[PDB]
């Protein structure tokens, strides 16, 4: 059940609105090619992004970030 | 398209000005008229022709 | 026919030069042969096949001097309904219906 | 009894008419000869086995 | 060959010094037929080049070595183009504009068939004539060609390749699909398919 | 006495066993010869299998016809090295010293190396390691510690060759060639105790037994002769490859017996090696494949049971099966959630064994008494023998005398058989489930309205295919397991599955809005449409000032159970004050009055108390395929029965409104009138003025550009931003103007074929049109269209449709939209075929596990994947929205019930 429950979604996986009106976030490999490739191991993915917050003194600031 | 031979086309070009390659530079010389990808020729002035 | 042209054998004397090729009007010899005009209805309903005969013309070039061509058949060439050379192209209407 | 597309007919419409249509089909029996001289020779078969 | 311009010339000489010093000339074509059939042939190297070079290089302008020459200046031309492009000269040609896409329809399809076809049966017919020589010495001397040709043409050979290659939709050159069986149900569809 | 299998040891083959298994020693080298009297003495029958129709074999007589095959064997005259084992003959020549058996370790390293072999007992993989370093520390030393150490050469490999690089003069290093005999006589002195330090066994797979000393015969039945057109025998390459075998074997050992020339026996060694290699697989590694004389490859063993197409894939684990039909669906709403419809002419074609015993045998004598004709009729009848006797022929009468007990019947299908149904691709668990056959004349499967999310299935032609289990254990597990009304929750999330579709929610809005009198004739009318059965209490008559008559709200409260106390905020809410001066009433008192603010309700705020629906409106929040929150509290609360009946009554319920009060759509649903269009046309215009001040911006070169972006992406980044704006302002227009009370916006807001994005689109903007991202940029050189000047990247030119679908769309426009919608058909085709494949690798990977009883998951190798299943312990086919057990609900519910009293 748990096979079945993960592959079902994928044929209903329609698009999104791809052309968002955002600006920080671009081109990530939204969608169905995205489940495929963490479903696998391969060590080189395509786009990767970290995430880096920051601590008590640059939160709040945009000359200190 | 039907089709037509290339006899009577290059004749009639060549008649009429068509420069043959013995003349060119060619860049820069105004020039370079093609048949069918076959750079047969030159002419002087592209409005003109 | 242009391309081949001339050919071989390995014996000297003989050639054999590539004339003119005439197409025919659509007709065929059953059992016994009897040559008998086609019509594409016809066709259809009995398992033929719509077709014309190519008759070419050969030289025989027997040591360089030219004495006799002789057209042969060569076989059967399918021919396009409605087409210029097939018995359809430029009928009346009656005609057609009948 | 019509919801996500399906149509419902009246039925004096079809009983009058509307449209009724025929089907056709069509088969090729023929008469093999073997090389070896025999025929087929299409006659209502005898009742043996 | 390739262009007078000082521009796209200077990045020529590059090129040429790296190649050029090392190979003189006639031995890239001694390389071919090395390259190619691994195992010593010496009088056959220089040949395999020629059959390569005449077979596969550009044959729509010659088959035989003098035809070299010209396709010579051909390629030259070609060359340029590519050098052009990393300098920046022109705008990369889609290949799906209908400019440069032609179809080719079903006259043209059929000289291919017939070209084939015609092929075999001139084969035939001189492998028979040959072997018609030998058990029949002697006929009447100008009537000779004029029965050896009638006996040996055996005319259902061309007739049968025409119609087994076009009815089964597996032509020789590798193509596959070439004819359908033309669906009839309701008007519309045969007219529609037509095209 | 009916054993099991067990276990399955694997193994190799011994000499010694292959000569009791074998039944005869083949010898003459023929095939069958010739078209009369098929008898030899070698590789046919000679006790070994039958074909023909002569009943002669090893004494049991046994026809073709149900006889397994016996098999042979060959004794070959000189050792010969399998092929497959090549590899392997390496690491152990390699590894150990010649003359002694020892492992070339001391004692006391291959005493602590036993340790870390009960330690390991059950993980292949990590073995591996562990085989490979002995075997690479031995391959890098000379001093055996029972010979002391006479300098070992170096042995050498690839294909099938052995060398060693020894030394005899002086100090050469000639390459003495192996046989296969010389490698045989060197491997049996490795003792019995040192194989389970290299990777063997000591009974089951010697090492000696690796090079080949007779050769097995595989049997007749095996080998098959396949005919070609009438009277030709294409032999079975099995066969001529064999043969072939025999014909070399005859003339060697005749050829070295008597006389020796010595170099025969060299060119004839390598050659048996050669021809047994391809016996053996014919695609081998530097082996010319010996074909038979027309060019066709011969299949060997290595191309027998398997070559990507042999015998697992292809007739064992996939197959057509028996006791079905396939046809069209059409619907039909009148019958019960579970049941299904069974065309009469597929209901005489499939039958079921009924076993009479004692209290049905009155039912089954008329049965088989009405023969295959009639509608109740039978078609076989089986006696305890087990000959099945046909009831077609003549008479049925003397069949159908004194039955007697025992026998079995296979009747016509009847009311009330279980049956499957299947709409084939089989996506979800949810696809296969069990119905109740009911029989009705015509030809398509009914199927009820309700369950068509499940099977994802619509009416246009769809086929669904229908099997029918045979055996009382299997039928009885059927009807227990996979009934329909023990899946109303989805297993994928916390929610209903099966619920109303598009009638089911339109209607029920219109049952119940603010107004809805519906007087005495219609309310009596419907209960009995419903299936639910009063008494003389339609009582009482809310309103008598027109005449007396039935508040909407009352006909639907007569289905909820008298205790169900319930609250939500829905979708049809547009007054966020109006929702909320209600919400504090209901907290504080818990109990009021219903006349005071309770009657002052609202068509959104739906509440239910105690079985009365004092206020709100049934929409898409109740009912429905995705999230309703009734139905999903009518299935917990209340086992699964009740839910059935609620869930088949309501439908009944709301499709006779619907259908009685009318519901149509005209054409003069989608206009606006004069002052509307004007106030859309400006806002195009603006629209586009805007979008040519920032060309003209881009062309003086004061850009501004975007931080990412390079200059030619900031332009088009900031135009498609300033449209889409513009659009969606067109859309707050068409939401503002035309009412909420016309039939079209009514299904929009409550989910029954709706999107308020396509109403508006039918009367307003259709807004840019995209392909995969950017905008219409393929075409001609420098422009979409050859309508438009060369080099102009304005609002209209560069694909922007200013037009609705009313006032209709212009040329260019036109061509614009088809661009935009070849993008949506090529997708769909596409996105399918990388789901199918993605799901058959994670099935394949996590079938086996399963949930032992005391909680815990583990693959078939006691390896524990997970120490209580899912982190404990809530399914999630009956947890509420990643959550457990509810305290937020619970408190309210039992409290409630008993306050209230
Ligand atoms: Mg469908
Ligand atoms: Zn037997
Ligand atoms: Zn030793």
């Amino acid at each position: 059940v748990a096979a079945q429950s993960i592959g079902e979604p994928s044929t209903q996986m329609t698009l999104n609105t791809f052309h968002y009106a955002g600006v920080a976030e671009i081109n990530v490999t939204l969608g169905l090619p995205r489940i495929i490739e963490i479903v696998d191991a391969r060590k080189n993915p395509s786009t990767p992004i970290m995430t880096v917050y920051l601590d008590e003194e640059h939160r709040y600031d945009r000359d200190k970030a | 398209t039907t089709g037509i031979p290339e006899r009577e086309v290059r004749e009639y070009l060549m008649k009429m000005g068509v420069v043959p390659i013995e003349e060119r530079r060619p860049a820069p010389g105004l020039y370079r008229v093609y048949l069918n990808g076959v750079l047969i020729g030159t002419v002087e002035d592209g409005r003109k022709l | 026919v242009n391309e081949f042209g001339e050919v071989v054998p390995d014996i000297p004397n003989f050639k054999v030069k590539f004339g003119k090729i005439r197409i025919g009007q659509p007709e065929f010899q059953e059992a016994q042969g009897q040559r008998r005009p086609l019509y594409p209805m016809d066709a259809r309903i009995r398992n033929l096949t719509y077709s014309a005969p190519l008759y070419l013309e050969m030289i025989p070039v027997v040591n360089g001097i030219e004495q006799e061509p002789v057209e042969v058949r060569i076989g059967e060439l399918p021919i396009m309904l409605k087409s210029k050379a097939c018995r359809l192209y430029g009928l009346s209407d009656e005609e057609l219906i009948k | 009894y019509n919801m996500e597309d399906a149509v419902i007919i009246n039925k004096a419409s079809i009983e009058r008419g509307l449209a009724r249509s025929t089907f056709f089909r069509t088969y090729e029996a023929e008469e093999k000869r073997y090389l070896g001289g025999q025929k087929d020779n299409f006659e209502v078969p005898s009742p043996n086995i | 060959a390739v262009s007078d311009d000082p521009r796209i010339q200077q990045v020529l000489f590059d090129n040429l010094e790296d190649a050029s010093d090392i190979s003189t000339q006639e031995e890239a074509l001694d390389y071919i037929g090395r390259l190619a059939l691994p195992g010593q042939p010496k009088e056959y190297r220089l040949r395999r080049a020629e059959h390569i070079i005449d077979n596969n290089l550009l044959p729509h302008m010659g088959v035989d070595p003098e035809n070299r020459r010209a396709k010579a200046y051909y390629l030259g031309m070609m060359a340029l183009k590519v050098l052009e492009l990393s300098l920046g000269l022109r705008g990369e040609d889609d290949k799906d504009h209908y400019a440069n896409k032609r179809l080719k329809l079903a006259g043209d399809l059929l000289k291919d068939l017939f070209r084939v076809a015609f092929g075999q049966l001139v084969k035939d017919m001189q492998y028979q004539m040959t072997k018609t020589y030998q058990r029949k010495g002697e006929r009447y001397t100008f009537e000779n060609i004029q029965r050896f040709v009638r006996n040996s043409i055996r005319p259902d050979v061309l007739s049968e390749r025409i119609e087994h290659a076009l009815a089964t939709g597996s032509w020789p050159g590798g193509r596959t699909g070439v004819s359908q069986l033309l669906d009839r149900t309701n008007y519309m569809s045969t007219l529609s398919h037509l095209r | 006495m009916k054993k099991v299998i067990g276990s399955i040891e694997f193994g190799i083959l011994s000499p010694q066993e292959i000569r009791k298994m074998s039944a005869a020693e083949i010898t003459v080298p023929d095939t069958y010869d010739d078209d009369g009297y098929p008898i030899e003495g070698g590789l046919m029958d000679k006790r070994l299998g039958v074909i023909d129709p002569g009943l002669r074999c090893e004494t049991c007589g046994a026809r073709a016809g149900e006889c397994p095959g016996h098999f042979g064997h060959i004794e070959l005259a000189r050792p010969v090295i399998h092929v497959g084992f090549a590899k392997t003959i390496h690491r152990v020549l390699e590894s150990t010293c010649r003359e002694c058996g020892r492992i070339k370790l001391t004692d006391e390293e291959i005493e602590e190396y036993m340790q870390k072999f009960e330690v390991m007992g059950d993980r292949k993989g990590a073995v591996d390691k562990l085989i490979k370093e002995i075997h690479k520390k031995a391959k890098e030393r000379m001093v055996c510690p029972h010979c002391g150490a006479p300098q070992f050469p170096i042995k050498f490999e690839r294909p099938t060759i052995y060398w060693e690089l020894r030394k005899d003069e002086e100090g050469n290093e000639y390459k003495h060639r192996m046989m296969p005999s010389e490698v045989r006589d060197r491997l049996e002195k490795i003792p019995d105790k040192d194989l389970p330090l290299l990777g063997l066994h000591p009974e089951k797979s010697r090492p000696e037994w690796m090079v080949l000393t007779v050769l097995p015969v595989p049997p007749v039945t095996m080998r098959p002769s396949i005919t070609l057109e009438s009277g030709i025998r294409a032999e079975d390459d099995l066969t001529h490859k064999l043969v072939d075998i025999i014909r070399i074997n005859n003339r060697l050992k005749s050829n070295i017996e008597a006389g020796a020339p010595q170099l025969i026996i060299e060119d004839l060694w390598d050659l048996l090696q050669y021809h047994v290699t391809t016996y053996i697989n014919n695609e081998t590694s530097g082996v010319p494949p010996a074909k038979h004389k027309s060019g066709r490859p011969l299949k060997t063993l290595a191309q027998r049971l398997k070559g990507k197409e042999g015998r697992f894939r292809g007739n064992l684990s996939g197959k057509r099966v028996n006791f079905s039909a396939r046809t069209v669906i059409s619907p039909d709403p009148m019958i019960s959630i579970n049941e299904v419809g069974v065309p009469l002419a597929v209901a005489m074609e499939l039958t079921v064994p009924e076993k009479v015993t004692e209290f049905n045998y009155e039912k089954l004598k008329q049965r088989v008494l009405n023969g295959p004709e009639k509608y109740p009729g039978a078609n076989y009848v089986i006696d305890p023998e087990g000959r099945r006797i046909r009831l077609m022929e003549s008479n049925r009468e003397l069949i159908a005398e004194k039955l007697d007990i025992g026998w079995t019947v296979e009747r016509h299908l009847e009311d009330g058989d279980v049956v499957l149904f299947n709409r084939q691709p089989s996506l979800h668990r949810m696809s296969i489930m069990a119905h109740r056959v009911r029989v009705m004349p015509y030809r398509t499967f009914r199927l009820n309205l309700p369950v068509c999310p499940p099977y994802n299935a619509d009416f246009d032609g769809d086929e669904m295919n229908l099997h029918v289990p045979q055996t009382e254990e299997a039928q009885a597990e059927a009807k227990i397991l996979m009934e329909v009304q023990n899946h109303i929750i989805s297993p994928r999330y916390g929610g209903p599955l099966i619920a109303g579709i598009q009638d089911h929610i339109s209607g029920g809005y219109l049952l119940t809005r603010e107004g809805a009198y519906f007087t005495r004739y219609e309310v009596e009318q419907m209960l009995m449409f419903a299936g639910m059965d009063v008494n003389e209490l339609p009582e009482p008559d809310k309103y008598e000032n027109g005449e007396p008559l039935w508040s909407g709200k009352t006909i639907f409260s007569l289905l909820l159970p008298d205790d169900l106390t319930i609250w939500y905020r829905n979708k049809l809410c547009d007054e966020p004050e109006r929702c909320e001066a209600l919400e504090k009433l209901i907290e504080e008192k818990l109990i009021p009055d219903p006349e005071e603010v309770r009657k002052l309700a609202y068509d959104g705020f739906v509440y239910i108390q105690n079985g009365k629906l004092l206020s709100g409106a049934v929409d898409k929040k109740a009912y429905g395929r995705e999230d309703g929150k009734l139905l999903d509290i009518i299935v917990r609360e209340y086992g699964v029965e009740r839910a059935r009946q609620f869930l088949d009554q309501v439908t009944k319920l709301t499709i006779w409104v619907i259908t009685h009060k009318g519901f149509t759509t005209a054409i003069d649903d989608e206009d606006l009138p004069q002052e509307a269009i004007d106030r859309i046309h400006e806002i195009i215009r603006e629209a586009e003025e805007k979008v040519q001040r920032l060309i003209e911006a881009y062309k003086r070169g004061e850009l501004e550009p975007l931080p990412g972006k390079t200059l030619e992406e900031t332009l088009e980044s900031k135009i498609m931003a300033v449209l889409a704006e513009a659009r969606d302002n067109a859309g707050k227009v068409a939401e503002r103007y035309l009412g909420m009370n016309n039939h079209a916006v009514i299904m929009a807001k409550t989910g029954a074929r709706g999107k308020i994005l396509n109403i508006t689109q039918m009367a307003a903007m259709l807004g840019q049109q995209s392909i995969r991202g950017k905008r219409l940029y393929r075409g001609y050189r420098g422009r979409v269209l050859t309508h438009f000047k060369p080099g102009d990247l304005g609002a209209r030119a560069r694909g922007f449709v200013t037009n609705s679908y009313k006032s209709g769309l212009t040329p260019q426009e036109y061509f614009f939209h088809a661009m935009g919608g070849r993008e949506g058909l090529v997708d769909t085709a596409v996105r399918t075929a990388q789901s199918g494949y993605m799901q058959r690798r994670l099935i394949n990977a996590l079938q086996d596990l399963k949930v032992d009883y005391d909680g815990t998951v583990r693959d078939p190798t006691g390896i524990i994947v997970q120490f209580k299943y899912g982190e404990d312990g809530v399914d999630p086919m009956k947890s509420w929205q990643g959550k457990t057990v509810d305290v937020d609900r619970v408190i309210v519910r039992t409290l409630l019930k008993m306050r209230g009293g």
